[PDB]
């Protein structure tokens, strides 16, 4: 019914999906063995989990995901880990060899003989699948082994598949912070390549994940384990409308059909209001009004950019937990007449409203509160430009001086396609600066 | 000890668990000594493992140091 | 029965090999170290077919009698 | 109400055994690396016994080990075996209630019939 | 000396008591084929380590199971 | 035991492993029988009145 | 899977095997026997990365060793540990070579290269799928140059693909004993820089320098010495046999490590060496950590980076440690000095991290680095031949070997070429 399919790739994908299932298994209670308890569930595999996991006869709830990669450390770890029995073993895909950061080596070198069993793998779920909306695909910008596989996959998968949405969630570059030279190369390649197949496309940084961390979550030492938390609590949010029910619902479809507004430009942001540690949720007050204009706070954003700066295309807002329609419109129209956020003359309205009433919940021995009303906020801004802006005059300085290209050009690839998204991204500024124009 | 405690959990107009002076006692229970014997069976477990894991580290450190000391 | 069996004969071996009394010692060492395990084995196995009682017999007789001896320390 | 109190009774049981079971398994492990590095003491004390004062008091410190780690040992199987019997009757005790109660709590009557047809 | 403390390249054991210094040769020649011994005495002098078928029945067949066989009665 | 001793065992509450009933073909009573009087003739008086 | 077998050359060679093999051997708990010891699995497991299995769970080393004097190889029989290789794969020469460099190279290595390539070549078929070759030589020093020049040159054709690391000693800039050690140098050099791909070179003055500076310990041993060096060999090689997310392979490293084909040489760095006392008076925390990992008395290897620019760094560390202490670290020196880098290229720092240290303490970490600063050496080397050979004296030897100057010629100005080239970059 209103099923969706997993894919992970490069081994930034993979904690993250770990994440995801050591949540998802709570809020339907299924231990690392995989069996609902004797309370009366199992058959054929119809209840609520039905949209994530196909629990067949012998009790199991199967995940609807592919984790592939290319050097079996991280892999087999994995498959040593508690949830071993709960993942299918081929469904964890092992390679063998790193894409050395070279897009075109991942890309020509070795992309050539995984595609097919993958492929064959997402046919034979394709088939018990029912509803099939789509897929959810995890990848990263700076690619160490991501990036290539999931250019030539997600073509094939595209071509192959025209009548269903796409998501994909990336980690953007670190705008000061590096660990990979070859990462603006892969970053560009990847981003000239996607931006034309990709239905639905969300950044998020890191960096910012750090300084929430820090500024409201009164943690100075947190991880990995912290960030793809939140993370995967996001992703639960974004599914939270398939997951339960409510007084009303919405859809990926209705995201696609109202959030973006035009062809190409679908690269908006996520926002979470509630992020709050114990003592400081302990004795202050949480409603609708306060959320909401902790959420317009700019520096809450993930993206180190300036909505002031900025001007509004769209925005949709899903309230998760107990609310009243009565405070949702008032407050929603005390910003409507809020004075900084300079909405363009075209949209006099941007807000998609949805709710559900099931509340968000904890993981064991996490980090986040015990929160009653969560929000999440989806929204296209014209602010986004300054990542490009400032890419672009990196790139044309270490291309003019053209190092490295020795390897590329080495294994087969020339600096055609390289020139080629140059002008690429210079489309999609120069549309960028001219919608934001009244 | 024990004593007092019991004295102050059962005095009230409100209900009994008959927690005598010594003898056999009631075979019906109470959900807080249930819990406490639940904690019970985990933290006896938790003891004798690392009691155990501790002994086999010494006894590694103790077979290194003779083995040495016999090899010089 | 067949653990008895093997038991005694293993125990003659054992003797006659003493009045013989290098190889020599070194299977009074394994000989030594079976009839340990041996024994074990057949305490334990008694052990446990003290308890088989319960099923049958009136319940005012029973009484286990064997292995009284609680060694369990740390407590 | 009945109810609800009696399906929150029956999950919390159920997280119960959950706990039980995660602890059994490393601790039979923990139990056959024990019995491992015993019988490696056994061997290492003959090593010992090879090259034949300071030896003397060595070897019957080394025996002195050999039984407190035996008795470790003991005290494991011992709380093995109290694990295993009180698996046994939690589980049988969820099967009793997780099936004659509900089962005929389906043949609650209903509102309009108790009304009476009213 | 802690036996196998952990050997971090900072430190290490010396020893000073060591007079004999000898090398002992375990390679060499001799022939068409080079030859290789196996090592045995260290610096200066001193020890290393080195079926179902039917047992009653066999199915005879029924002819022989009652073959000659008669009950006599008055 | 109470004390540094002690087995959690459990006893049989005898009313099933018994042969309560009376007839010729059980009168022999074998000695193994375990037939405390108190409960049976209290039985034998309760039917007596229940009937 | 992936595997690497690993090459001996030289005199050097000779204990650099034999503290480096005994390093990992007690890393993965190894007994001298060769038997497993479980104390720790995930070693275990990926045991395979290195090691070839013997029946009876014996593990025998991947090695390959060679050299002409055969009293070395003795004395590493006799070693406490050298039972643990193969009688199968010693193979060695007939006689001495007074590692006269065209000796080294043209003579004597006609008659060896062959078994060395058959026992290598079946060491490479019996494993599975090879991330490449690492060698463990001397540039400076003869018998280990003629041979690895020869073995290097021959390699590379067969196996285009494969990461062909090569690590040496360089001669001290201040007395080296061996006097025709330059021409050995220059010799070596000129097929060494087409040939190689990644290069690591350290020399002897620093690491008596850092005896003096932070060991203090008056009289070390050259086992000592190649303790220091072998801690950099296992940190290197950490992350390959290890879980927790560092992408690790050497490639991976050097694609983002080098800029351009003829820039193969780096300079190496360890983490912390703490004094006879400052043990409990230091607070082992990151950002001392690094503090002292990137400084002028640290580094030991060829010469202060001070004197040039950085192109490039890479730092692996190893402990229970998270992103934000080392990367607000980065950000922190990067500001510093965003000086003595180039603006050539932002953010030139490569980071690496794994979860599992190393045993005796808790934090650790390693630093390479590729630097304007190779000049120096080679700068000192140039002249040092202009003069030599100014009236080519000592070539008599040389001239009967067959060797003549017009190779002189050739290298002498392709070493001009890595000067300018390096100088013309940054400036
Ligand atoms: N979400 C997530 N991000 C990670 C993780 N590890 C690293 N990252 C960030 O995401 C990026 C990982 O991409 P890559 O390093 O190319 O990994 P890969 O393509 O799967 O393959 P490799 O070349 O082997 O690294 C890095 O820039 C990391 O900073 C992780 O475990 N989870
Ligand atoms: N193994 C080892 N090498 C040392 C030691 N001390 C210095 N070295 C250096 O290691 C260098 C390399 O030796 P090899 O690689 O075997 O070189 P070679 O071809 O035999 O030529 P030569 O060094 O001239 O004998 C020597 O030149 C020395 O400078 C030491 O104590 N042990």
């Amino acid at each position: 019914m209103r099923e969706c399919i997993s894919i992970h790739v490069g081994q930034a994908g993979v904690q993250i999906g770990n994440a995801c299932w050591e949540l998802y298994c709570l809020e339907h209670g299924i231990q690392p063995d995989g069996q609902m308890p004797s309370d009366k569930t199992i058959g054929g595999g119809d209840d609520s989990f039905n949209t994530f996991f196909s629990e067949t006869g012998a009790g199991k709830h199967v995940p609807r995901a592919v984790f592939v990669d290319l050097e079996p450390t991280v892999v087999d770890e994995v498959r040593t880990g508690t949830y071993r029995q709960l993942f299918h073993p081929e469904q964890l895909i092992t390679g063998k060899e790193d894409a050395a950061n070279n897009y075109a080596r991942g890309h020509y070198t070795i992309g050539k003989e995984i595609v097919d069993l993958v492929l064959d793998r997402i046919r034979k779920l394709a088939d018990l699948c029912t509803g099939l909306q789509g897929f959810l695909i995890f990848h990263s910008f700076g690619g160490g082994t991501g990036s290539g596989f999931a250019s030539l996959l997600m073509e094939r998968l595209s071509v192959d598949y025209g009548k269903k949405s796409k998501l994909e969630f990336a980690i953007y570059p670190a705008p000061q912070v590096s660990t990979a030279v070859v990462e603006p190369y892969n970053s560009i390649l990847t981003t000239h390549t996607t931006l034309e197949h990709s239905d639905c496309a969300f950044m998020v940084d890191n960096e910012a994940i750090y300084d929430i961390c820090r500024r409201n979550l009164d943690i100075e030492r947190p991880t990995y384990t912290n960030l793809n938390r939140l993370i995967g609590q996001i992703v639960s949010s974004i599914t939270a409308s398939l997951r339960f029910d409510g007084a009303l619902n919405v859809d990926l479809t209705e995201f696609q059909t109202n959030l973006v507004p035009y062809p190409r430009i679908h690269f908006p942001l996520a926002t979470y209001a509630p992020v709050i540690s114990a003592e400081k949720a302990y004795h202050e007050q949480l409603s609708v009004a306060e959320i909401t204009n902790a959420c317009f706070e700019p520096a809450n954003q993930m993206v180190k950019c300036d909505p002031r700066h900025g001007k509004y295309m769209a925005c949709c807002m899903l309230y998760r937990g107990d609310v009243v329609p009565k405070d949702v419109n008032a407050a929603i129209a005390t910003i409507k007449t809020k004075r900084t956020i300079q909405f363009v003359d075209w949209c006099p309205t941007g807000f998609k409203v949805g709710i559900n009433y099931q509340p968000p919940t904890v993981v064991p021995g996490g980090d986040l509160a015990k929160v009653q009303r969560a929000v999440c906020m989806l929204s296209n801004t014209t602010a986004i430009a300054e990542a490009w802006a400032r890419l672009d005059h990196k790139f044309d300085l270490m291309y003019a001086k053209r190092a490295f290209v020795h390897w590329y050009v080495g294994e087969g690839m020339e600096e055609g396609e390289f020139s080629e998204a140059r002008e690429d991204l210079a489309a999609l500024e120069k549309d960028y600066e001219e919608v934001g124009v009244d | 000890p024990r004593k007092e405690y019991e004295v102050a959990c059962n005095t009230g107009a409100y209900t009994s668990s008959g927690l005598a002076t010594a003898g056999f006692r009631t075979a019906k229970y109470l959900r807080d000594e249930w819990f406490q014997n639940s904690y019970a069976r985990y933290h006896q477990a938790f003891a004798d493992r690392d009691y155990s894991e501790r002994q086999r580290h010494e006894s590694g450190q103790l077979v290194a140091e003779t083995g040495a000391l016999a090899q010089r | 029965r067949e653990m008895e069996s093997f038991y005694s004969e293993l125990k003659w071996q054992e003797k006659n090999t003493l009045e013989e009394i290098d190889a020599l010692f070194k299977h009074l060492a394994r000989i030594q170290a079976d009839i340990a395990c041996k024994t074990n084995t057949l305490l334990l196995d008694t052990k446990c077919m003290d308890t088989r009682r319960k099923l049958t017999v009136p319940a005012e007789k029973f009484v286990p009698q064997v292995d009284t001896f609680t060694r369990t320390t740390n407590r | 109400a009945v109810n609800s109190a009696f399906s929150s009774r029956c999950q919390e049981l159920d997280d119960s055994l959950q706990k039980l079971q995660y602890h059994l398994r490393k601790t039979l492990t923990e139990i056959t690396d024990q019995e491992h590095q015993i019988a490696a003491l056994k061997q290492a004390i003959k090593d010992k016994e090879a090259p034949l004062e300071e030896l003397n008091m060595s070897l019957r410190a080394l025996k002195e080990k050999l039984q407190d780690a035996e008795q470790a040992l003991r005290n494991l199987e011992d709380s093995r075996m109290s694990l295993e019997k009180d698996i046994a009757v939690k589980t049988n005790s969820l099967f009793i209630d997780r099936q004659k109660c509900m089962t005929h709590r389906n043949r609650y009557p209903s509102v309009l019939q108790l009304a009476g047809y009213q | 000396p802690v036996h196998g403390l952990p050997f971090l390249p900072g430190s290490s054991f010396t020893d000073s008591t060591k007079t004999a210094f000898h090398r002992s040769q375990t390679l060499n020649y001799r022939n068409g084929y080079a030859v290789v011994r196996r090592p045995t005495m260290g610096i200066g002098g001193d020890r290393l380590h080195y079926l179902k078928q039917a047992p009653l029945a066999e199915f005879v067949p029924a002819h022989v199971a009652f073959d000659k066989k008669v009950l006599k009665f008055s | 035991p109470m004390g540094r001793d002690a087995a959690g065992q459990v006893w049989f509450t005898g009313l099933t492993n018994s042969e309560p009933g009376d007839a010729w073909y059980k009168l022999p009573r074998a000695l193994d029988t375990p037939y405390r009087e108190a409960h049976t003739r209290w039985h034998g008086c309760f039917q007596s009145r229940q009937r | 899977m992936r595997e690497i077998v690993h090459l001996q050359a030289g005199q050097c060679g000779n204990q650099i095997g034999a503290k480096f093999w005994e390093v990992i051997s007690d890393e993965h708990g190894i007994d001298p026997t060769g038997t497993y010891h479980g104390d720790s699995d995930l070693q275990l497991e990926r045991i395979n990365v290195y090691y070839n299995e013997a029946t009876g769970g014996k593990y025998v080393p991947r090695a390959v060793l060679v050299d002409l004097e055969p009293g070395t190889m003795d004395s590493v029989r006799s070693g406490p540990f050298g039972q643990i290789f193969r009688p199968d794969n010693f193979v060695f020469g007939q006689s001495g070579a007074g590692n006269n460099w065209a000796k080294g190279h043209y003579t004597e290595g006609a008659e060896l290269v062959d078994s060395v390539l058959d026992v290598v070549r079946k060491e490479a078929e019996s494993c599975d799928c090879l991330q490449g070759f690492q060698l463990t030589h001397s540039l400076g020093g003869g018998t280990g140059s003629g041979m690895g020049t020869l073995l290097i040159s021959k390699i590379r054709e067969e196996y285009p693909d494969r990461i062909m690391n090569t690590f040496s000693v360089v001669p001290s800039p201040k007395v080296s004993d061996t006097v025709v050690e330059p021409y050995n140098a220059t010799l070596s050099v000129h097929q060494l820089v087409e040939n190689t791909d990644e290069t690591y070179c350290i020399d002897n003055e620093a690491l008596y320098d850092i005896c003096f500076r932070t060991l203090k310990l008056t009289t070390p041993t050259y086992g000592d010495l190649n303790h220091l060096v072998s801690a950099t060999m296992s940190g290197v090689t950490t992350c390959l046999r290890f879980p927790g997310q560092l992408n690790a392979d050497l490639r991976k490293l050097a694609v983002n490590m080098v800029p351009f084909p003829r820039l193969h040489f780096f300079m190496p760095g360890f983490a912390p060496l703490t004094s006879r006392g400052s043990q409990q008076y230091r607070a082992l925390t990151v950002p001392e950590l690094t503090q002292q990992m990137f400084d002028a008395k640290n580094m030991m290897a060829a010469c202060d980076p001070r004197h040039g620019r950085y192109l490039t760094v890479a730092a692996v560390f190893r402990g229970r440690m998270s992103m934000k202490e080392v990367d607000e670290q980065m950000l922190n020196v990067q500001n510093k000095n965003s000086s003595y880098f180039v603006e050539w290229i932002p953010n030139n720092v490569k980071t690496a991290v794994c979860d599992i240290p190393p045993r005796g303490l808790k934090m650790s970490a390693t630093f390479i680095g590729n630097s304007t600063a190779i000049q120096e050496l080679f700068k000192r080397i140039s002249e040092q031949f202009t003069a030599m050979f100014r009236r080519k004296a000592f070539l008599h030897w040389y001239t009967g070997e067959g060797m003549d100057e017009m190779e002189f010629t050739e290298a002498e100005s392709n070493m001009n070429d890595l000067v300018s080239e390096y100088q013309q970059y940054q400036d």
